[PDB]
RNA sequence: GGGGGGAACCUGGGGAACUGAAACAUCUCAGUACCCAGAGGAGAGGAAAGAGAAAUCGACUCCCUGAGUAGCGGCGAGCGA
RNA sequence: CUGUUGGGAAGCAGCGCCAGAGAGGGUGAAAGCCCCGUAGGCGAAAGGUGGGGGGAUAGGUGAGGGUACCCGAGUACCCCGUGGUUCGUGGAGCCAUGGGGGAAUCUGGGCGGACCACCGCCUAAGGCUAAGUACUCCGGGUGACCGAUAGCGCACCAGUACCGUGAGGGAAAGGUGAAAAGAACCCCGGGAGGGGAGUGAAAUAGAGCCUGAAACCGUGGGCUUACAAGCAGUCACGGCCCCGAGGGGUUGUGGCGUGCCUAUUGAAGCAUGAGCCGGCGACUCACGGUCGUGGGCGAGCUUAAGCCGUUGAGGCGGAGGCGUAGGGAAACCGAGUCCGAACAGGGCGCAGCGGCCGCAAAGUCCGCGGCCGUGGACCCGAAACCGGGC
RNA sequence: GUGGAGCCUGGGAGUGAGGGCGCGAGCGAUAACGUCCGCGUCCGAGCGCGGGAACAACCGAGACCGCCAGCUAAGGCCCCC
RNA sequence: GGAUGACCCCAGGCGGUAGGGGAGCGUUCCCGAUGCCGAUGAAGGCCGACCCGCGAGGGCGGCUGGAGGUAAGGGAAGUGC
RNA sequence: GGGCCUGACUGCGAGGCCUGCAAGCCGAGCAGGGGCGAAAGCCGGGCCUAGUGAACCGGUGGUCCCGUGUGGAAGGGCCAU
């Protein structure tokens, strides 16, 4: 149902994939929202009038001093005092429905597929862990680095080789996720990568 | 922390299939000797609590 | 489609209400709390689901009814769940409690009782009980009722 | 993250203070008294632009009346005559004529006596 | 060999009140706060005179769940396996 | 590397190069390639650890038959008084034990919620036992954490100064500049201070040092004011001054005109609060609920803890939860069921759109918002109560 | 009779100290800026505007903004005006 | 009317305390960002009789300042005295 | 005033009055078994409107619904009071 360029020794063949016809930008948004929230450290903290260092002695008597009434100086009304409803350690994560992630994974790839920006590749020529090697291959495959690439492959040698390029984000196929797809302009996969993704969206 | 079921409500009241609240007619616990038979009999049925009151009781029964 | 394009649908993300922030908002000063009294106080009122100002409450004036149970608690006895013939429509060949659990029809730890809403289908249905009308529809449709014990 | 007042409040206060330029003592100097002074002024302005419309009309009328009485009639008679003559020149203008164009005002007066 | 110290944590021996119950005594707060003893890098518990209905399980500890269920309760407020 | 602007290049320009390293910090501004690093690797004579590997040692291991010797004592057990458990005296068992009484050794004993029987479970009155668990003085990593009224009480010589007999209370206080080049020397002055000179890109960056707001004090200028009646403005006109058929400043006369907030039936009110200014300062968060709402799936929806993976990558995990049937105190029956003698009456219940396709939907998951419950739950304030100390 | 009408289901309130005036009563003394009810109104929240010397509730009238235009309302037209 | 919230036209509503609802502005922080603005001058400050906006505000200009800032679109709060 | 009687019913209950709730009130009709009347018919206390008390805890009679492995029992539920 979509036709996807595949790079090969034969040359530029095609491959038919059933990826969603329609894209639901809201859902894609929901998946990214979830991804980015769950990576949050949750580490902003503050002290309450109870957690502040001062003593609980009432500073001056309730009446007849001619001053305002106060209790202890930890109260949030004092400079130095505690903070009201400030941040405490927090878990920002939540369990986004699995089918939503699945549907999302698929739609994101689908979106690139529909733009021609998805490229499948059989293997990587001479790339044996050197950036110049990947760089060669890349050029030869139409990646001049003018467009950001999410390079997905299980080949550790290919990932190291590409990882330092500012325009390349790299991933193992088990790691494929929608923020990374959406963040980058172009999607490049191993067939073996593409195989697991198919197995994942199944 | 989770809400707790109110046990006096669970013991007095039932939420029906459509969410009405049902309770036993009050008034024949005792002092019944001079009550008519129409009275005792009629107080022997369940009635459906008035909406605003049922609505409150329903909230005390969060897991029925 | 890019990061700049990702938008929640309209209404998907509403702003919160902020009170106590100035006159134009129309929730300033009293913060929509009205003036004075318990409900305006920090801490507020008693459980308005129950409390009624000191008079005996609506709830507590109604009679208790029935067996409320005693220590050491619930008496263990077999529990039955009914599933109707109509829910058996989807199956072919045999139905057993186990299959029905998997279909998400029968809850674990309940016995199977087959009930009469729907039509019987010539299946071998194995269960702990059948209703009068279930047995009837089932025998008549040439299905096979099998009691478990 | 924390959102301290920072720059914002200084900035509201200057806005108000700048509008209060010219006012007496603390009224141009203290944000609080400035603002108080300013509420008053928004209302007077509003009220007074309403009443400027009256202030001027009463003036035109006093003038028209003075001019009428040189010709032996009064404002009430003159206005009724104009009404009856069907002459719709408004008072802003009657008043300008009365001063700048006395020959024209006279003819209008004439039309007014005649019209009755 | 002991003695004394150690921020939290841990066990054991003692153990409040405000408060909540829109008053209050049972009840709650809470076996909490706190005092004391003792350990230790943890401590406790631990190898069924168990569980509790299965003709079953198989030390103890810890997490999820069971479940705010079962029950407990001036059958109130609440408490809670 | 070079050129260029510049006090300074890392900016801009030209031509290169590395990358398993384009994390980050510095360097006179903005640097992959200058420095420190980073990826990837390497490293202990000594002390410590060593839950992994290896070895040793302690220790471990039979079957009928007979005998009926032993199998944890002030114990079990029963009663009294109590505690523990969800169990508050309850039908109150169990575990524990302060008082009294007080056994047996497997044909012994405890238990399965009073008790009895039956049927089962288990072996009390001796001891030890890793790990999985809690914590964070300490070291390190990381932040949709603070950024000097914040963040620890303390960025600084702080548990200090200071206060208190004592327990105990408990502050303020950061920033010249790239570099000290931290202003030789002269002048006035006792000095402080300044004026020259000098340094610097800059010195109203001169050490009382970045920025340098506001209240507050002053000098100089424009307009104005000594017959005038005032919540201080406002509208109008005119005069003067300024920038150049317009504006701006100022204000003589005329019109109009009862501060702000709070609380109140009602305030300018002679009712509260506020000297002025700057900064701090009050509706949140978790978990449950209820409605609404944006999506996913839909007779189904959904996973928790954990595990694997990542090192800002996700996945696995169906235990469990809600839903799919209700009625009844219950036994129980079930599209019914409950009351009832009732085949009576009643209560509470049961029953999509288009062309097999698609569409919608029960329901349920996740997000968002309103409100509710539990928490200190919008912030501030008692008088008091209790514990332990001084 | 199409109105910021009505009815139904649901979410969120605030209010539960009122006050003056007219009319109808009670209480009071055919007193109170008195008190307590009823019908209505206004202030409350219209201390915004005109009149009433001034003045929440008397008369007039319901202020979206602007005009150096017109007509009116109550009240006024000798001067202050 | 045109098809759809493009904007035009006609009509009507638009006093307001408690309070319901709606739409926005701005502050800190995150993605956007190995980007972009920046010593030919960041933020911040002081002016402005100018531009846009009903408004909260946002621009633009001059002076100060001397090293940071950060869009369209989204996200989250120690967010406005 | 007299005769016979016990409807001073049991199972229900259409529909209403009243009403914030909870209460209170009226009630035709059907079934069971009756009373009076030749019958039509009346009778679910009293010409009517006051003579009353929610829930909790407990007592007694009935039922035979639950019974903590099982049969009982303890204890409870249910109807009546
Ligand atoms: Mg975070
Ligand atoms: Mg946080
Ligand atoms: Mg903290
Ligand atoms: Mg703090
Ligand atoms: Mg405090
Ligand atoms: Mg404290
Ligand atoms: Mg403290
Ligand atoms: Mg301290
Ligand atoms: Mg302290
Ligand atoms: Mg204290
Ligand atoms: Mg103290
Ligand atoms: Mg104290
Ligand atoms: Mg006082
Ligand atoms: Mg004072
Ligand atoms: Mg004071
Ligand atoms: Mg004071
Ligand atoms: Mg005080
Ligand atoms: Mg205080
Ligand atoms: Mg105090
Ligand atoms: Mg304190
Ligand atoms: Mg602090
Ligand atoms: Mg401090
Ligand atoms: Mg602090
Ligand atoms: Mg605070
Ligand atoms: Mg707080
Ligand atoms: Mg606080
Ligand atoms: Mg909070
Ligand atoms: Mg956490
Ligand atoms: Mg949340
Ligand atoms: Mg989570
Ligand atoms: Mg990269
Ligand atoms: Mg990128
Ligand atoms: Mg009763
Ligand atoms: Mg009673
Ligand atoms: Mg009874
Ligand atoms: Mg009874
Ligand atoms: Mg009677
Ligand atoms: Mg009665
Ligand atoms: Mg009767
Ligand atoms: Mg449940
Ligand atoms: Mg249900
Ligand atoms: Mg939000
Ligand atoms: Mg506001
Ligand atoms: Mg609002
Ligand atoms: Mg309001
Ligand atoms: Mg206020
Ligand atoms: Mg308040
Ligand atoms: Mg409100
Ligand atoms: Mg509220
Ligand atoms: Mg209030
Ligand atoms: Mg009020
Ligand atoms: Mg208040
Ligand atoms: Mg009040
Ligand atoms: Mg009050
Ligand atoms: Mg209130
Ligand atoms: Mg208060
Ligand atoms: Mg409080
Ligand atoms: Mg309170
Ligand atoms: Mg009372
Ligand atoms: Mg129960
Ligand atoms: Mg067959
Ligand atoms: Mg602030
Ligand atoms: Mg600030
Ligand atoms: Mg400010
Ligand atoms: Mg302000
Ligand atoms: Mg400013
Ligand atoms: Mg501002
Ligand atoms: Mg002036
Ligand atoms: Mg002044
Ligand atoms: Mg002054
Ligand atoms: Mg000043
Ligand atoms: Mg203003
Ligand atoms: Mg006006
Ligand atoms: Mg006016
Ligand atoms: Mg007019
Ligand atoms: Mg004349
Ligand atoms: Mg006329
Ligand atoms: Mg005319
Ligand atoms: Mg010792
Ligand atoms: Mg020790
Ligand atoms: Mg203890
Ligand atoms: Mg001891
Ligand atoms: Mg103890
Ligand atoms: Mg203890
Ligand atoms: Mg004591
Ligand atoms: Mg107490
Ligand atoms: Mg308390
Ligand atoms: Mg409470
Ligand atoms: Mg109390
Ligand atoms: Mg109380
Ligand atoms: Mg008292
Ligand atoms: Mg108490
Ligand atoms: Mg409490
Ligand atoms: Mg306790
Ligand atoms: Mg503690
Ligand atoms: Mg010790
Ligand atoms: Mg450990
Ligand atoms: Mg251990
Ligand atoms: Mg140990
Ligand atoms: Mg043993
Ligand atoms: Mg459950
Ligand atoms: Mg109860
Ligand atoms: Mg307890
Ligand atoms: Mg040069
Ligand atoms: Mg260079
Ligand atoms: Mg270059
Ligand atoms: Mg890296
Ligand atoms: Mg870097
Ligand atoms: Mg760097
Ligand atoms: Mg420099
Ligand atoms: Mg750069
Ligand atoms: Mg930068
Ligand atoms: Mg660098
Ligand atoms: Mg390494
Ligand atoms: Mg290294
Ligand atoms: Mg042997
Ligand atoms: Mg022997
Ligand atoms: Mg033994
Ligand atoms: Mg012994
Ligand atoms: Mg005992
Ligand atoms: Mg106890
Ligand atoms: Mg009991
Ligand atoms: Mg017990
Ligand atoms: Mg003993
Ligand atoms: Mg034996
Ligand atoms: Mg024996
Ligand atoms: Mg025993
Ligand atoms: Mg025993
Ligand atoms: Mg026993
Ligand atoms: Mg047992
Ligand atoms: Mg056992
Ligand atoms: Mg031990
Ligand atoms: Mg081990
Ligand atoms: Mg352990
Ligand atoms: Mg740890
Ligand atoms: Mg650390
Ligand atoms: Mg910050
Ligand atoms: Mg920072
Ligand atoms: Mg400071
Ligand atoms: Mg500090
Ligand atoms: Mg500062
Ligand atoms: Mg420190
Ligand atoms: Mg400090
Ligand atoms: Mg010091
Ligand atoms: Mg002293
Ligand atoms: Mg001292
Ligand atoms: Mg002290
Ligand atoms: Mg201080
Ligand atoms: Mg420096
Ligand atoms: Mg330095
Ligand atoms: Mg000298
Ligand atoms: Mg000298
Ligand atoms: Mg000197
Ligand atoms: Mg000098
Ligand atoms: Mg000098
Ligand atoms: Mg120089
Ligand atoms: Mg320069
Ligand atoms: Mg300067
Ligand atoms: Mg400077
Ligand atoms: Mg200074
Ligand atoms: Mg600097
Ligand atoms: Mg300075
Ligand atoms: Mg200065
Ligand atoms: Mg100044
Ligand atoms: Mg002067
Ligand atoms: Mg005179
Ligand atoms: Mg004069
Ligand atoms: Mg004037
Ligand atoms: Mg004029
Ligand atoms: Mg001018
Ligand atoms: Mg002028
Ligand atoms: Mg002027
Ligand atoms: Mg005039
Ligand atoms: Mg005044
Ligand atoms: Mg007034
Ligand atoms: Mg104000
Ligand atoms: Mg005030
Ligand atoms: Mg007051
Ligand atoms: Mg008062
Ligand atoms: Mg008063
Ligand atoms: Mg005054
Ligand atoms: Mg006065
Ligand atoms: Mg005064
Ligand atoms: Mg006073
Ligand atoms: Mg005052
Ligand atoms: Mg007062
Ligand atoms: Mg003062
Ligand atoms: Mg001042
Ligand atoms: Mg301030
Ligand atoms: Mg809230
Ligand atoms: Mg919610
Ligand atoms: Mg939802
Ligand atoms: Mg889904
Ligand atoms: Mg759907
Ligand atoms: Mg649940
Ligand atoms: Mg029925
Ligand atoms: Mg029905
Ligand atoms: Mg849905
Ligand atoms: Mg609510
Ligand atoms: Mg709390
Ligand atoms: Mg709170
Ligand atoms: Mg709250
Ligand atoms: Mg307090
Ligand atoms: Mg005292
Ligand atoms: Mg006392
Ligand atoms: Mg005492
Ligand atoms: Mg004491
Ligand atoms: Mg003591
Ligand atoms: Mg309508
Ligand atoms: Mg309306
Ligand atoms: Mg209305
Ligand atoms: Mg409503
Ligand atoms: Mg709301
Ligand atoms: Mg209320
Ligand atoms: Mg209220
Ligand atoms: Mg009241
Ligand atoms: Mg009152
Ligand atoms: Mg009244
Ligand atoms: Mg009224
Ligand atoms: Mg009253
Ligand atoms: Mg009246
Ligand atoms: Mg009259
Ligand atoms: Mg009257
Ligand atoms: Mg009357
Ligand atoms: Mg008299
Ligand atoms: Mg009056
Ligand atoms: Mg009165
Ligand atoms: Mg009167
Ligand atoms: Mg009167
Ligand atoms: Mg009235
Ligand atoms: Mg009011
Ligand atoms: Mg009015
Ligand atoms: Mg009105
Ligand atoms: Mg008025
Ligand atoms: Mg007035
Ligand atoms: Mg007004
Ligand atoms: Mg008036
Ligand atoms: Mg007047
Ligand atoms: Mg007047
Ligand atoms: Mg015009
Ligand atoms: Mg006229
Ligand atoms: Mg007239
Ligand atoms: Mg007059
Ligand atoms: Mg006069
Ligand atoms: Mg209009
Ligand atoms: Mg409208
Ligand atoms: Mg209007
Ligand atoms: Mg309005
Ligand atoms: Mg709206
Ligand atoms: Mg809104
Ligand atoms: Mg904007
Ligand atoms: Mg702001
Ligand atoms: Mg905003
Ligand atoms: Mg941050
Ligand atoms: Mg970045
Ligand atoms: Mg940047
Ligand atoms: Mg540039
Ligand atoms: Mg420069
Ligand atoms: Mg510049
Ligand atoms: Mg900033
Ligand atoms: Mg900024
Ligand atoms: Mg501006
Ligand atoms: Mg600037
Ligand atoms: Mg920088
Ligand atoms: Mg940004
Ligand atoms: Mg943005
Ligand atoms: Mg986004
Ligand atoms: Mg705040
Ligand atoms: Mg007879
Ligand atoms: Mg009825
Ligand atoms: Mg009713
Ligand atoms: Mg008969
Ligand atoms: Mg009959
Ligand atoms: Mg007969
Ligand atoms: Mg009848
Ligand atoms: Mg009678
Ligand atoms: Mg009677
Ligand atoms: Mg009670
Ligand atoms: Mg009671
Ligand atoms: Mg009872
Ligand atoms: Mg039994
Ligand atoms: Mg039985
Ligand atoms: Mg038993
Ligand atoms: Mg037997
Ligand atoms: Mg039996
Ligand atoms: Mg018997
Ligand atoms: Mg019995
Ligand atoms: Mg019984
Ligand atoms: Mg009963
Ligand atoms: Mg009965």
């Amino acid at each position: 149902v979509y036709q996807i360029p595949v790079l090969s020794p034969s040359g530029r063949r095609e491959l038919a994939a059933d990826l969603p016809a329609e894209i639901n930008p809201h859902l894609l948004w929901e998946v990214v929202r979830w991804q980015l929230a769950k990576r949050r450290r949750g580490t902003a903290s503050t002290k309450t009038r109870g957690e502040v260092a001062y003593s609980g002695r009432k500073i001056w008597p309730q009446k007849h001093t001619g001053r305002a009434r106060h209790g202890d100086i930890g109260a949030p009304i004092f400079v130095g005092g505690g903070v009201v409803f400030g941040p405490k350690p927090r878990d920002y994560s939540y369990t986004l429905p699995k089918k939503v992630r699945k549907k999302g994974l698929a739609m994101a790839v689908a979106d690139r597929a529909r733009e021609g920006k998805l490229l499948l590749v059989e293997a990587f020529a001479g790339v044996n862990g050197k950036t110049k090697e990947f760089l060669a291959w890349a050029k030869e495959a139409g990646l001049d680095g003018s467009e950001s690439v999410l390079l997905v492959t299980g080949n550790e040698l290919v990932r190291r080789a590409a990882r330092n390029l500012p325009w390349v984000v790299t991933l193992a196929p088990e790691g494929l996720n929608v923020y990374d797809i959406v963040r980058t302009e172009r999607l490049v996969m191993d067939l073996d990568a593409w195989e697991v993704f198919q197995n994942r969206i199944g | 922390p989770k809400m707790k079921t109110h046990k006096g409500a669970k013991k007095r009241v039932k939420i029906t299939a459509s969410g009405k609240v049902v309770a036993m007619k009050t008034g024949k616990r005792h002092l019944n000797w001079q009550k008519s038979g129409k009275e005792i009999r009629q107080k022997g049925r369940k009635f459906v609590l008035a909406k605003p009151e049922a609505e409150r009781i329903k909230l005390l029964l969060p897991y029925e | 489609m890019k990061l700049s394009d990702l938008r929640p649908n309209p209404g998907a993300n509403k702003r919160r209400k902020r009170v106590g922030r100035g006159p134009g908002s129309g929730h300033g000063k009293t913060a929509t709390r009205g003036h004075k009294g318990q409900k305006s106080r920090s801490g507020g009122l008693k459980d308005p689901r129950r409390f009624e100002g000191g008079r005996s409450t609506t709830l507590m004036r109604l009679p208790k009814r029935g067996m409320q149970g005693q220590v050491p608690g619930e008496i263990k006895r077999p529990r039955y769940q009914g599933v109707n013939l109509k829910d058996l429509a989807r199956f072919e060949g045999e139905v057993t409690p186990e299959l029905l659990v998997r279909a998400g029809l029968l809850k674990k730890g309940y016995r199977l009782k087959i009930l009469g809403e729907g039509e019987a289908k010539p299946l071998k249905v194995v269960a702990h009980a059948f209703s009068k009308s279930a047995l009837e529809k089932l025998k008549a449709a040439g299905g096979e009722p099998v009691l478990l014990e | 993250p924390r959102a301290k007042t920072g720059v914002v409040r200084r900035r509201k206060h200057k806005k108000i203070l700048k509008l209060a330029k010219g006012y007496w003592g603390l009224r141009s100097k203290s944000f609080r008294k400035a603002r108080e002074t300013l509420f008053a002024a928004g209302n007077y302005a509003y009220a007074h632009r309403k009443r400027r419309k009256r202030d001027f009309r009463r003036l035109w009328i006093v003038r028209i009346n003075a001019a009428c009485r040189q010709h032996g009639l009064n404002y009430s008679t003159f206005i009724h005559g104009l009404k009856k003559a069907g002459i719709e020149v408004d008072r802003k203008n009657l008043a300008d004529l009365a001063v700048r164009e006395p020959q024209v005002f006279a003819e209008l007066v004439e039309r007014a006596k005649a019209a009755q």
